[PDB]
């Protein structure tokens, strides 16, 4: 056992009847002085380290000759000037093991923490030295942390692509079910998370060209989805991930949710394929009157309209689809459907659950399309068109996929630095480069919706260990106004920074002037509801920051309608899996899971308390189940009213409680504007 | 006043031979001298016969004649055990360790070895014997049982356990010991029902059945001591098994509730050694808020 | 051909009782009316019954007659399955749903019933009539032996599964489907060895055997529909239930290696819902002609 | 039960100790005087049924436009004009229950045999009145009979495809095994059978651009290719039947084939795919000489040569494979491969053998590519480019993929008309017209291959019963001498009629000029050997007909030489499974299974006595599996020397023999130039 880990484990050893958190610190330097600085390649000088690195083809030569050695040499030094210090060992333990740059034998340590950051700098920068610089001390403070893929991709040749949340649209066609399982092929193989909508796509039993009884359903769709995603594994390096999408009024939706099943069948389950269910608020209406609902046949729906039964509303569709002779349906009870989906989330946490008009009355591009499905994290939710993928040697009409851009501020260190302008700024600029850079050749309309929409996700985390520093509890109505003004501020400052981009361009995203940004509705609710602190302790909390008020939230809505809006979409609230640990921050807004979390690596045990966790705090982190769902939803609900796409909202559910607490907390997210819920996580 | 916490003893024992990996057996199997593997496979074979029998007919036999549910569940759980899981995992051993004409020659030497074919017909034989609705056919074939379970395997039981006690055939001795923990238990439960039925009779009745029970010990006795010599000689242990086999001799009389038989004596200390969610429906009330 | 298969199928599919929480039944057993509880609980008693019979005596004595160590075991283990753990899993669904007076009354009525008495006697008539070393009798009793496992059993069986695809019982519902899943596989291979039988038959005794098992499942089956609407028409599933009976009806058959005896039909959705060739080296000289 | 069943049933109760074959006529006449004639739908004339056809998107109105309606009336007429009456019932039987036309509801009977065959022939001829009436008399006769798919879907508007087998090259790439993927699907869902060639793909643990180890191998595109053929399965009416071939040195040839262990884990097994195996001549010596082989890994040899390990030849390039350091090989023992390929195939009947130099020993299209791969019955043995298929918005480079039109002659009825030439000429353009219609517009590589190979395959059937019939043994030296001279005949005159073609279009198939027809090498053994029967019987059997000399053969020659061959593959012999029971036939060129086969259709079982079986040929008629199936192996080379592609050689084997014993006859069929082995069936 090494010395660091020996130094870890001592926390749980208590003394005085307290746990031993400071010993941390001390197994970060054995971490150190033991194991980073004698596996660390280091080099005469700077110049010699980039020559090497470019050389041995670690880094790429494009974005390094942007600017003079001594610019990149000053950016590097403005990283170094910092000294940061990792203050928990699982911090630098998950960089220098998931982030740091090794050699191709994977036995050293080629970049630090700040060589890194400056790295990804001077990547987002694109050739100002300045710029580079401010980015270093955005990263270097930990204000804003780029994705993972992002932060471990940036600057190197040998690397994936920079997004990896993905949603495909499938076209009823077997065209387009080829197409779209080569493009998740495609997309694994870049190393991104693939989330695909079947809705379009026919139920089981309908016609192929006029004969009956022919189609295999969603669910023979979802299998070579999943045998896809299996094949597609990151060159055998993380098991592959993808997503499929259902309306809750398709047919296919209990088959759908039977391949979640533990006693399904091996022709039945998916495996690596997460499911999501999405939830018109009819349905809803259905199971709460106790009316019998009806699961529609696409195909059907498609003939008689010249539409997809998810591509209009079914709030107004619903009643003249039942009463279509025309129209095959199946009787179903709805109640027995939610409780069907409660049970398989207490089962497996699946399926994603999206409250489709949650998204679409506050989404901004609904004369685009609607949001009818989301990513595989369940935050992503954007308009999408569904592209048309003929027959070879005939021209494709390309849709609109959606791959938005991740990248989390952290509100500790944004908070207390009193920069949330300057750093929702700086991400927002680094998002749109990311995007900008993007280039993806075998998902066209990936692609021409990343051209198009130029829409981005700048994501949060941290909340919950800035609110228990603070002295403030998670399910305190404290803690939801300091979510409503923070967030309310990170709103303002992101459109502020797409309308500026806009302006400088000169050009914003594709069909905006459709968009509320353009008529000004999406700012109603700004220049009439004042959102600043009504507790004196979160107004302390901001004290050196300036709160937008409503005449600054009148002054942007102006400037919006006079230069645009650059960004489809700005925020979206990520999990942040590793890169919570590398920033010393807790995962994304959720609450804490555990306290002090126990982890095996190798044949070796280690221990990582929450951030800032200590005695006086203890009380404040407290942990997830031991919460009540409802005031989680009330917070996450709070903070949706200020991001324009969703929240990734993982349930945290006691052993004890049933699947009639799970179908209320997921009804009164509903009911609370919840616009995805990510996970039922059963402790 | 006991069958409840017998069935669940027995069902949680529950086990199969192939949770136990056996290749790791390999090499200290393969060290063994020819005399050591000849005495091993033949010990085995021995034990896979008794199983067989106590499976296809002593269990089941017993089973049908006693009186009470829960009674034949326990009987019925024993004798699965017996031929699905005991006899069994002996042929797991041997197909681990042995060439097929190796196995093909041993069980051969099962039906041509004499004291084997006597300890079988005299066992098989007072199971076959019991009349229905004839108590006194019952107990006789119960102390027959009992001597299987508790007595006549051990002329068997010794090798593997001197094996595992030197940290030899450690794997095989693992399914060796789960088989003994079974026997262990089958012993008392049949024993109990024995003096059931002994406990029913007259003072001269009880009398005449301690007689059956001494004479058909002491005849077993004799048998198991040629066969122990014949198997355990080569290997320079017969002295050593005999004293074990006398030891558990009075295990057996003393699970039919009888006092021991013979003197104690110092076992060989190798030996010792080797020893879904709940589910409520949609009110709705939980429709709003 | 097949022994060893059905052993490792049968013993992979072990559980037990305790596995299942019951308690959450009573969260939709409260809301069924009269006469679904009622209906319920004489199928639950039916069941119950027939399969008391099965592990008393239709297993045990198919493995008492059949010949082969290994058919021994594997008939062993599915006897201790009817005796050890079916006969619980139905006492612990009674428990759990009803008063201890109210399953003295049920169990006091369904004894009593004209339909479940004919049928639970017809087929320990033919248990009874098996003549040790005639297998023309062993034969008769396995017909007898698959008819319950693979077609008796579910006129009952169709009940826990109707619930079980709507949401109901569902804890009861998984231990029915348990215990099904078990019958099924006992009544393919008790079928398999009726097959071997019938096999070894001249033409003339494989058409006497042919008539035996069709006139033997038409008054079975005449029964049935009797048994059916006695339980049924209270509840208004008699018409879907008897095209359930006809579908087993022919994969008990089909078990039996005879041909299928109903035309073919859908079933209740509701209730689906629910539901080596010898390696030789090559020698050289085989290269060269 | 029905009248027809009971008399079909009545040939099993023997009289006077005979079989009661001539009942099995009285069934026919009852079942049509019962059930065919009642169910079968009339009109007042001709002009009704086609126009009633016609509208109600039963017919193709194109293919019946180019006759006036006194030709269609004068093309019926000659159908009828012949009174062809079916010999047994299942015959009949299986036309209208397989091939004959019903109603939109399968409740009434459209198409009498004559129907379907007037409807076929005016499809051949393309607006010729006087060739359809050749092909009719050509079809009524029982000649020639088109596959399955062109007699069942000629002229139908709901129909598939007319070609039967479709052979595709998969690069080693993503999007190569993607849109081999979605090209099966296409190609399965039009109803024909695929067969991949996965030899190009690296083996498992190959590099990925420099991550080594990150190769699924061929056994993760074989499961891929398996959910593909599973979800597109000709709407649910037949099974997706797909077929994968590997060359034996593939690295992979041992996973390959523990697909088809019945032992194999369910991430392994495949279920749905047919499974081939390439064995070039270097194979069968490494495993005669006891030689340790090499299996190779196919990217290593790619990186090295810059060709693709299955694009050159094994035999001359083995030893430089292994000799190379920059190769990566693994060592296995040849001999024990056989014997695994011979236990596999005594277990399922897997892997198909394709004995590769012996298929290109006499190919005669090896400058345009050597044969890598068989089809799914593996008889087709056609040269194959691979295609480069690129990413999107970048052109993709279509390579062949192998597709040929499938049609049989029927040799007792060819023979007994003593007309094998008008025969052969006439199937050859009706195999011509099929490739001609025949445009995918999903599979661009087939489309190209179809386009410029020009390939046809021409069977032939009941030779077997040709030669019980006329108290020939299939293994006797004269069955041998009478398939010799027969099959002779068939290769001359289809290569009269390839090259009369050639003539009157003034076009050859692409690149001829470097084929061995146009060298003249083709014809040697032609214009050097005799292949005239030896035996006074057979000579008698072919009395009436001119038997080609060597003069003839050189004749012939010059013309090609002179005018070209219209078609780079001309012969083929399918198994003809199902359309053999219509043309009271024996199945391919192979020996009969059983002289009464039994049956069970529905609730009912039927019996289906061999043609012509009687109590004079009986044992004429010998059981295949009774049959040596070394002698077999030489009557299937004394037809395979005629034949340009493969033959369809199922090996029939009695459950006594051993795994040697399968690989004795494996080898004899190696050594006696049997080109593809299909299936090992144990009694
Ligand atoms: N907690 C830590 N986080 C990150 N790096 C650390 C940490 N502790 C030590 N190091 C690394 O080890 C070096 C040694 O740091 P130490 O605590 O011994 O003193 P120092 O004054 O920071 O040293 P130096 O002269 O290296 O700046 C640091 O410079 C840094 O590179
Ligand atoms: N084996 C058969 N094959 C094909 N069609 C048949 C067959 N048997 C009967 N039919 C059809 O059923 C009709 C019944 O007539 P059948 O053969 O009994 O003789 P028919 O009335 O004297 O006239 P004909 O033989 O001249 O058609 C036939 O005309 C024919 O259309
Ligand atoms: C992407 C991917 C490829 N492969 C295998 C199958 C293909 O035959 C093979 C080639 O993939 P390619 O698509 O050719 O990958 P590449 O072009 O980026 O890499 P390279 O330059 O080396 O060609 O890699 C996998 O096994 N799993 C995967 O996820
Ligand atoms: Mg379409
Ligand atoms: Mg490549
Ligand atoms: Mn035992
Ligand atoms: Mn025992
Ligand atoms: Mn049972
Ligand atoms: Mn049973």
């Amino acid at each position: 056992v090494p010395k660091w880990i020996q130094l870890n484990n001592e926390i749980m050893i208590q003394k005085d009847g307290k746990f031993q958190f400071d010993k941390d610190k001390e197994a970060v330097h054995s971490y150190f002085v033991d194991y980073i600085n004698q596996n660390t390649v280091f080099f005469h000088n700077l110049k010699e380290k980039l020559d090497y690195l470019v050389e041995n083809q670690y880094y790429e030569e494009e974005f390094l000759s942007l600017y003079s050695f001594e610019d990149i040499k000053e950016v590097f030094k403005t990283a170094y000037a910092k000294k940061f210090r990792f203050p928990s060992f699982m911090s630098a333990f998950k960089f220098y093991n998931d982030y740091a740059l090794k050699t191709n034998d994977k036995k050293k340590i080629l970049e630090r923490y700040e060589d890194r950051i400056s790295i990804v700098a001077l990547f987002f920068a694109n050739g100002d030295t300045e710029k580079a610089k401010e980015y270093v001390n955005l990263m270097i403070n930990q204000e804003y942390q780029p994705s993972t893929p992002t932060f471990l991709n940036a600057g190197r040749k040998r690397r994936g692509e920079l997004v990896s949340c993905f949603l495909l649209e499938v076209n009823d066609s077997l065209n387009d079910i080829s197409r779209a399982i080569d493009i998740s092929m495609q997309l694994s193989k870049l190393g991104g998370g693939v989330s695909l909508n079947l809705s379009k796509l026919r139920a089981k039993g309908e016609a192929i060209k006029d004969v009956e009884n022919a189609t295999k359903g969603v669910v023979g769709v979802m299998k070579l989805l999943d045998n896809a995603f299996r094949y597609a594994d990151q060159m055998g390096q993380r098991q592959g991930s993808g997503a499929a999408y259902l309306n809750i009024f398709h047919r296919d939706i209990n088959d759908f949710l039977d391949t979640k099943k533990i006693s399904a069948d091996e022709d039945v389950r998916v495996k690596t394929l997460s499911i999501g269910v999405v939830i018109p608020d009819k349905f809803v209406e259905l199971a709460r009157e106790d009316k019998a609902a009806y699961v529609f046949y696409p195909h059907t729906i498609y003939k008689e309209y010249g539409q997809h039964m998810d591509e209009m509303d079914m709030n107004e569709m619903y009643d003249k689809f039942v009463d279509n002779p025309r129209v095959k349906k199946e009787k179903i009870n709805p109640r027995k459907l939610l409780e069907k989906l409660a049970m398989l989330r207490s089962e497996s946490g699946y399926p994603y659950i999206m409250f489709q008009d949650n998204v679409n009355k506050v989404h901004a591009n609904n004369h685009i399309s609607k949001v009818k499905f989301s990513n595989l994290c369940s935050e992503v939710l954007q308009a999408s068109q569904v592209s048309s993928y003929t027959d070879y040697d005939e021209e494709d009409e390309i849709g609109l996929d959606i791959s938005c851009n991740l990248g989390s501020l952290n509100i500790l260190n944004v908070m207390e630095h009193k920069s949330i302008e300057k750093t929702v700024k700086l991400a927002t600029d680094s998002l749109t480069h990311v995007s900008e850079t993007t280039d993806i050749r075998n998902a066209p309309a990936v692609r021409r919706a990343n051209k198009a929409m130029k829409s981005i996700g700048l994501g949060a985390m941290n909340l919950h260990g800035y609110l228990a520093q603070n002295g403030i509890a998670y399910e305190s109505p404290e803690a939801r106004d300091f979510a409503n003004t923070f967030f309310m501020m990170v709103n303002f400052y992101s459109i502020q920074r797409s309308a500026e981009i806009a302006k400088e361009k000169g050009e914003t995203f594709d069909q905006y002037e459709g968009s509320t940004y353009a008529t000004g509705e999406y700012f109603d609710k700004y220049v009439s509801t004042d959102f600043s602190p009504k507790y004196e302790k979160i107004a302390n909390l901001f004290e050196g920051m300036h709160i937008p008020t409503t005449e600054d939230w009148k002054k942007l809505k102006a400037f919006v309608a006079e230069h645009g809006m650059y960004h489809s979409y700005r925020l979206c609230i990520a999990p942040t899996g590793s890169i919570s640990y590398v920033q010393s921050s807790t995962a994304s807004v959720m609450p804490i899971m555990e306290r002090i979390e126990e982890r095996t690596y190798g044949n070796s045990k280690t221990y990582y308390p929450m951030p800032g966790l200590a005695s006086n705090n203890w009380f404040f982190y407290k942990e997830a189940y031991d919460m009540d769902m409802f005031k989680v939803v009330d917070m996450i609900a709070t903070i949706q009213q200020h991001i324009d796409q969703g929240i990734s909202f993982t349930l945290f559910l006691k052993d004890t409680m049933t699947t009639r607490d799970l179908n209320r907390i997921d009804l009164y997210a509903h009911h609370r504007g919840i616009k995805t819920i990510y996970y039922a996580r059963t402790k | 006043d006991f069958t409840q916490m017998f069935y669940n003893q027995n069902v949680k024992q529950f086990w199969l031979p192939e949770e136990i990996a056996l290749n790791g057996d390999l090499l200290t199997w393969k060290y063994l001298g020819k005399n050591e593997q000849d005495t091993y496979m033949k010990v085995l074979a021995g034990l896979t016969l008794l199983d067989t029998e106590q499976g296809n007919t002593g269990m089941p036999i017993v089973a049908e004649h006693v009186d009470g549910h829960q009674r034949k569940a326990v009987l019925n759980f024993m004798a699965m055990m017996e031929n699905a899981v005991h006899a069994k995992s002996y042929s797991n051993i041997f197909m681990t360790l042995a060439p097929t004409e190796t196995i093909n020659e041993v069980f051969e030497w099962v039906k041509q070895n004499k004291y084997l074919q006597k300890k079988a017909q005299m066992i098989v034989g007072l199971y076959k014997a019991i009349q229905k609705d004839d108590e006194i056919s019952l107990f006789k074939a119960m102390v027959a049982s009992v001597y299987l379970e508790s007595f006549l395997f051990y002329s068997g039981f010794y090798y593997p356990l001197y094996f595992y006690g030197q940290g030899k055939l450690m794997q095989s001795g693992e399914i060796i010991n789960l088989i003994l923990r079974d026997e262990a238990i089958h012993g008392v439960y049949v024993g109990l029902l024995a003096q059931e039925i002994y406990n029913k009779q007259t003072e001269e009745k009880k009398a005449e059945l301690r007689e059956f029970a001494i004479d058909l010990l002491n005849q077993l006795y004799e048998n198991e001591l040629e066969y122990t010599e014949d198997l355990y000689d080569q290997v320079g242990l017969s002295h050593d098994v005999k004293k074990f086999i006398r030891y558990n001799a009075n295990k057996a009389l003393m699970n039919l509730g009888f006092d021991p038989y013979f003197e104690e004596e110092d076992i060989n200390p190798i030996v010792l050694n080797g020893l879904k969610a709940t589910v409520e429906p949609l009110k709705d009330d939980d429709f709003y808020f």
